[PDB]
């Protein structure tokens, strides 16, 4: 009659997050997100994940491969799985009653997969394009370097399955995987355009484990690492990163605004033909914070220079109060537009339904980062200038400069 | 369900003594976003004209003279707002996404720019070498160059054949004249859409508008806007080959009906039945879907889309895909086949399927708020007014197997395509037999 | 680059006056398909005979 | 009155296939299902299969055949591919039902 | 080689006049020929088959 | 093969030397004479076969 | 307009093309004959047996 | 290729029908009934075109 009807959660006697909102679209969408990711992977198993992820569409104990797909496509379904070093997330889309059955098959997806060791054994090859075409985009080179350079264990590993392992991934290593990440107490049925005791009558069915942490991934000990990858591409990409801020930790959304304080800063302080930002990753227990600079060759050198003694003047005392404002604002933005697409939405109403078990109101989400400011960023932004430093670059390199040269 | 359409609220249209059109959304949502689409294009360029739609929509942020650069930009910035937009052939939109605490605001903003832009002289002379490079980027996006390539020669000779970007020569020449002379020219109300979705409540807006639009026109002329020139069709080709290249690209179609047309519905179904694929997907077991299938089954190529690319008064209803030096040749066949299939014995309990998978489009085409004031900027600007996913609805929810094959013939069977090509393309056969590839031994 | 290029003047060159812009190649051609055909159709009758 | 059971004992003596030492399976000829079937065998058994058939050839191509010994006993075969072909022919039947 | 023999068979009966001691047997083998194809084969077939469980 | 005109032993000779056939785009009349010869092997073939029956 | 009414009706589909293939060269036979002979015969006035076969059928 | 017995159009088919062929290892006389087919279907041609000649 308004469209508001309170996103009821219910954590059920497993430790499985239930959590809807009947918004009245069309167009609703069931989603399973999960702790799991490739921060669990040791020197072995490697990829392990990256290749679940894409063993989404193998044949499972209620459903065939066959059946799924096209079970799915019979209802104008759309089946997907995005996945982060620690946490993939299992969407499903279609629409009215169709929800009802667009689910049996999201249900065996994440619970019953039988991974047939020839589907899997004939799966992998896969791998060595799926990333094919993820690295054509140079940034991707570079962060997946990075995370290596900036530590050392878990976490540290590829998001995309190494290449000497490509085809050695075993039928085994993925049962394994999921019988150790894929239970209740670190999954979330979350979902959109639904009745939430409809969405509950469900977890009935995938009340199939129970296992609280089975493997529970090790801390990540931080490193200053520098690797580049000498490659010629006439333009350079670098990243430079401070271990720091986590999800949930209050020091937090200091660097958020400190993301936004610098930009305007870092760019419209290195004039020339190029592009640099302000770097943030929040992972579990730890997290990232610096700045990209994709630049032209022999322009690598200064772009990263002054991107850099930006971020250092940046501590130095070069913030009004002002730039503040703006910036807290700006996320505001960011914030609440970055939730207007149902899937960059229901990706909200899902982490924290994970991670916590509860629901940051917008109202409240906003007096938390309305609550800092002057307060802290100077400070954020010294954090990175003392702390250790570890680079990641792509490109010719030759007129690049080491951390070791500031 | 059904309902869920239904309880959809209904979008707000009225136009001003002026002639714009004033549209627009409501929901709870904080965030909007709000745009001015202009019935502008490239189409609407001509021979020494082309370019500038362009090389505007490149100055239409860089200020205004009320307002320069430094400001407008720290004004937008410093107020979180996205103020993005393009110009296609027939279509051209400048959108904000505030957070509808800016409605009033962003409005100005809008109006400030579609009728005062800097066009600063020095401004432009960077602007200018700025689009040549960002062109000489344009180009090595075969994914691109093959439509347009396409439209070279699918509409050869006349306004559409011409590419939004414009030649380089005339982009080297442009005036700071001929660009008031494009802005002056096309940019008015009546052709042009203020939209929005989110937060807003229409009146607000409109008050705005109709306050920062002070627009009066005196001529009759003034009050009405010119329909353009038919683009002759031509069944043809155009072949920039080179071995040089990782692959060829190819891309084939038949004249389009038009918006207005009721059967680009079925058609839409048409396109949802046969789909796309693209190596990454998962399924050598898709749906339907054969081209996709046996894309698989016989590694046919790296990724193939179906397109009903429509416009005012004409379309190109095709396809494109992606493939190795080496499969061009029984991918087109497969490919090609099934348009044949398509439009010849389709089933039921495919279109069943199509249909749904469109009415999933037909939903996701509008998630979020910028993507609903798009439809809203379009709907009215190229249909007249807004078509509710009520009614898209029963449209194609109506739609039997019968009925596409009744149209797809109706646009395909027997009819001079259009084929674009380039890339390593040796194994493209000629012409006459992709020609022959229209009519099925029945 | 790619922008510069065009499909050249074929109008009088060659095609048919039923085709030089302003006016749907469609609906034309739909009739003249027919005469081309029309002779096809023709030899195959002449040659059954 | 008369054991399938112990018919079935005959006809696969009265077969003989085990004289060639090759296991019911080894035999079944090789149609689209049996393939797939086949080539979703755990290369342990494949290898097995293999020699068990070239050992077989060879035999055949000697016009000799495996010492009393070395037959393989009835109760002793090991249908290792009726379960894989199983699934498939289902796996078949309920696409080509899907197809309708 | 019940055919290869019921070949042989209407052999010789083809090379015998037409007298009661031999058409009948014609027509006969000239029986067994077709049924023995048409119909036993492909039934001693499946069931040799299911005299191994398929 | 979804092909058939390419992946059938002996239909594909044809969809080989008939259709697919790779020949020189500029070729003037003095390129059908063998083509014809052949048109004559046949009428002579054929007239001469049908000669011959008498 | 004919040949507008001709293709979409007749060759258009190739199921119908065939088909007017035929029942045209039936109507083609029948009418190229008649006219060929009667050519023929009218030059050849008065030489032919159909023309002669009358002075002991006359003419 | 210094093969040559797989480089010559025509030479290759021999070397590709007579020699390089692959054969089952295992194959009894009722093999060798068709080869002999080709012997008469020769003897016979040899022969008759011979018998032709009268
Ligand atoms: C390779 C093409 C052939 C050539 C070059 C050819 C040429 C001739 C010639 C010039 C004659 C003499 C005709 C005359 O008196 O003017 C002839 C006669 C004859 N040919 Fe052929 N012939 C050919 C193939 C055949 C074939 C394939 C047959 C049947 C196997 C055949 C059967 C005969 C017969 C029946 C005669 C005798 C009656 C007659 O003289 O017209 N010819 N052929
Ligand atoms: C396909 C293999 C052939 C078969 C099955 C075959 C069979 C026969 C038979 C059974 C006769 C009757 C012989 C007899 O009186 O006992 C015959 C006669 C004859 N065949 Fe063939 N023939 C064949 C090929 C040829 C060839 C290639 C030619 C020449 C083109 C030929 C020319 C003749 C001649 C000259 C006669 C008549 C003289 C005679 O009766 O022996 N035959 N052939
Ligand atoms: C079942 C039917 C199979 C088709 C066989 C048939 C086949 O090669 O048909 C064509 C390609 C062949 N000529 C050509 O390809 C050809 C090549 C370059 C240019 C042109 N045109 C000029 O502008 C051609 O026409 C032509 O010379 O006939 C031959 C030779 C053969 O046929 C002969 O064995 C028949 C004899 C043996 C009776
Ligand atoms: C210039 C000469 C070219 C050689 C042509 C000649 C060629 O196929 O020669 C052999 C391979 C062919 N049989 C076999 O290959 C073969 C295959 C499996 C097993 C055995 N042996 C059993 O233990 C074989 O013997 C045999 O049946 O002759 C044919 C059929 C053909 O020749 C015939 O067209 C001639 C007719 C057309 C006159």
């Amino acid at each position: 009659p308004p469209h508001p009807q309170d996103l009821e959660i219910t954590k059920l006697p497993n430790g499985l997050v239930i959590a809807s909102l009947e918004n009245y679209s069309p167009g609703s969408t069931i989603g399973v997100f999960i702790k799991a990711g490739s921060r669990y992977e040791n020197s072995s198993n490697l990829g392990t994940s990256h290749l679940l992820r894409l063993a989404s569409s193998l044949t499972t104990k209620g459903a065939s491969s066959f059946k799924i797909t096209r079970g799915i496509e019979a209802v104008g379904g759309k089946l997907s799985v995005e996945s982060t070093r620690e946490n993939m997330a299992y969407t499903v889309e279609c629409l009215r009653d169709d929800v009802e059955i667009l689910m049996e098959f999201l249900l065996n997806v994440t619970t019953a997969p039988e991974f047939r060791p020839w589907e899997v054994a004939d799966l992998q090859p896969q791998l060595k394009i799926d990333k094919a075409v993820a690295f054509q985009n140079p940034q991707t080179h570079v962060i997946e370097n990075l995370h290596a350079a900036a530590y050392r264990n878990a976490l540290a590993d590829s998001l995309y399955c190494p290449d000497y392992r490509i085809g050695k991934v075993t039928s085994v290593e993925l049962h394994d995987f999921v019988q150790n990440h894929f239970t209740s107490a670190r999954m979330a049925l979350v979902g959109l355009g639904v009745s939430h005791p409809v969405l509950k009558n469900v977890a009935e069915q995938l009340l199939n484990i129970r296992g609280g942490l089975g493997l529970s991934g090790a801390k990540a000990k931080y490193r200053g690492g520098e690797i580049r990858e000498q490659n010629g591409d006439s333009l350079v990409h670098a990243a430079i990163v401070a271990e720091s801020a986590a999800i949930g930790g209050a020091e937090a959304n200091a660097f958020s605004v400190l993301q936004h304080v610098l930009g305007a800063n870092p760019h419209v302080k290195r004039g020339n033909p190029f592009d640099v930002s302000a770097f943030n990753a929040s992972y579990s227990d730890s997290g990232l914070f610096g700045f990209y600079t994709i630049s032209q060759a022999a322009y690598a050198g200064q772009v990263i220079k002054a991107a850099y003694n930006q971020v250092k003047t940046i501590a130095q005392g070069n913030v009004s109060n002002e730039n503040v404002q703006a910036a807290k604002n700006k996320l505001k933005a960011k914030y609440l537009m970055s939730v207007e697409s149902s899937e960059g939405f229901l990706e909200e109403v899902g982490s924290q339904a994970l991670a916590a078990g509860s629901y940051n109101p917008p109202s409240t989400v906003l007096q938390q980062i309305d609550a800092v400011a002057d307060a802290d960023v100077i400070k954020a932004a010294k954090k990175f200038v003392s702390r250790q430093k570890s680079m990641a670059a792509s490109g010719n390199l030759g007129h690049t400069p080491f951390v070791d040269e500031l | 369900y059904a309902q869920a359409l239904q309880s959809v609220p209904e979008t707000q249209v009225s136009q001003l003594d002026n002639g714009v059109r004033v549209a627009s959304e409501q929901s709870s949502q904080p965030t909007c976003t709000v745009g001015v689409w202009i019935d502008a294009g490239s189409r609407y360029e001509s021979e020494k004209n082309n370019g500038a739609g362009y090389f505007l929509e490149h100055l239409a942020f860089k200020g205004t003279k009320n307002r320069p650069q430094n400001a407008l930009e720290k004004e937008v910035e410093s107020m979180g707002a996205h103020l993005n937009a393009y110009s296609s052939r027939e279509h051209t939109a400048y959108y904000i996404k505030a957070l509808s605490k800016d409605v009033p605001k962003a409005v100005e903003l809008l109006a400030d720019i579609v009728q005062n832009c800097s066009l600063e002289d020095s401004q432009i002379e960077k602007e200018r070498d700025v689009i040549v490079r960002e062109l000489q980027e344009n180009d090595t996006s075969m994914r691109e160059v093959v439509f347009n390539y396409l439209h070279a020669t699918a509409f050869q000779g006349t306004g559409l054949a011409q590419s939004v970007e414009g030649p380089s020569e005339n982009i080297r020449k442009l005036s700071r004249a001929d660009l008031t002379e494009y802005l002056s020219t096309h940019y008015t109300a009546p052709r042009m859409v203020l939209a929005a979705a989110g937060g807003v409540e229409h009146q607000q807006l409109l008050e705005l508008a109709q306050k920062h639009f002070g627009g009066v026109p005196f001529t009759y002329d003034d009050d009405a806007v010119p329909t353009l020139s038919k683009c002759r069709f031509t069944g043809s080709q155009i072949r920039h080959r080179e071995d040089g290249l990782p692959l060829a690209h190819v891309a084939i179609a038949v004249e389009g009906p038009g918006w207005a047309h009721p059967d680009l519905v079925a058609l839409q179904v048409a396109n949802a039945i046969i789909g796309h694929y693209d190596r990454t997907y998962g399924g050598g077991l898709h749906s339907s879907s054969p081209l996709a299938s046996i894309a698989v089954t016989n590694k046919l190529c790296q990724s193939f889309q179906t397109f009903s690319i429509c416009y005012s008064e004409t379309g190109l209803f095709g396809f494109y895909f992606v493939c190795d030096r080496m499969s061009i040749d029984d991918m087109m066949f497969v490919l090609q086949g099934q348009w044949m299939r398509l439009c010849t014995s389709i089933s039921e309990s495919e279109v069943l399927r199509g249909k749904n998978f469109l009415r999933n489009a037909l939903v996701s085409h509008l998630d979020g708020t910028t993507p609903v004031c798009e439809d809203i900027g379009r709907e009215l600007l190229t249909y007249g007014r807004r078509i509710p996913l009520e009614e898209w609805e029963e449209r194609l929810a109506e739609v039997d197997a019968r009925m596409v094959r009744e149209v797809c013939s109706k646009y395909i069977y027997d009819q001079c395509p259009a084929v674009a090509g380039p890339g390593p393309i040796e194994q493209l056969p000629d012409y006459n037999r992709i020609r022959s590839g229209m009519f099925w031994l029945r | 680059s790619h922008t510069d290029i065009k499909v050249p003047n074929f109008s009088d060159y060659r095609r048919p006056p039923d085709d030089y812009s302003t006016k749907s190649s469609r609906e034309s051609d739909p009739s003249r398909k027919g005469f081309s055909y029309l002779v096809t159709a023709v030899t195959t009758l002449g040659v059954a005979y | 009155s008369r054991w399938l059971e112990g018919i079935r004992k005959w006809y696969y003596n009265a077969a003989g296939f085990n004289k060639y030492g090759l296991m019911r399976d080894d035999t079944i000829y090789e149609n689209d299902d049996v393939k797939e079937a086949i080539r979703r065998l755990p290369e342990n058994l494949y290898d097995d299969r293999m020699f068990r058939i070239k050992r077989a050839l060879d035999l055949n191509m000697r016009q000799q055949i495996l010492p009393k010994e070395q037959w393989t006993k009835y109760e002793e075969d090991v249908p290792y591919l009726e379960p894989y072909l199983k699934e498939v022919i289902r796996e078949r039947k309920e696409r080509e039902e899907w197809d309708k | 080689w019940l055919l290869v023999a019921n070949l042989l068979i209407l052999t010789w009966i083809g090379s015998q006049p037409v007298e009661h001691p031999f058409i009948i047997i014609g027509q006969m083998a000239s029986l067994s020929y077709f049924t023995i194809l048409l119909i036993l084969f492909p039934t001693i077939g499946t069931l040799e088959n299911k005299m191994l469980n398929y | 093969a979804p092909n058939i005109r390419k992946s059938h032993p002996l239909l594909k000779m044809i969809n080989n030397s008939l259709i697919d056939l790779p020949a020189p785009s500029n070729i003037s009349a003095w390129w059908n004479f063998g083509s014809l010869l052949a048109v004559c092997l046949m009428t002579q073939i054929l007239t001469g076969l049908l000669l011959a029956m008498h | 307009t004919l040949t507008a009414r001709l293709y979409s009706l007749l060759f258009r589909r190739t199921s119908t093309f065939a088909l007017t293939i035929v029942v045209g060269a039936l109507l083609f036979e029948r009418a190229f004959d008649q006219g060929a002979d009667a050519i023929y015969e009218h030059i050849n006035e008065g030489k032919l047996w159909k023309h002669i076969k009358h002075k002991y059928e006359n003419k």
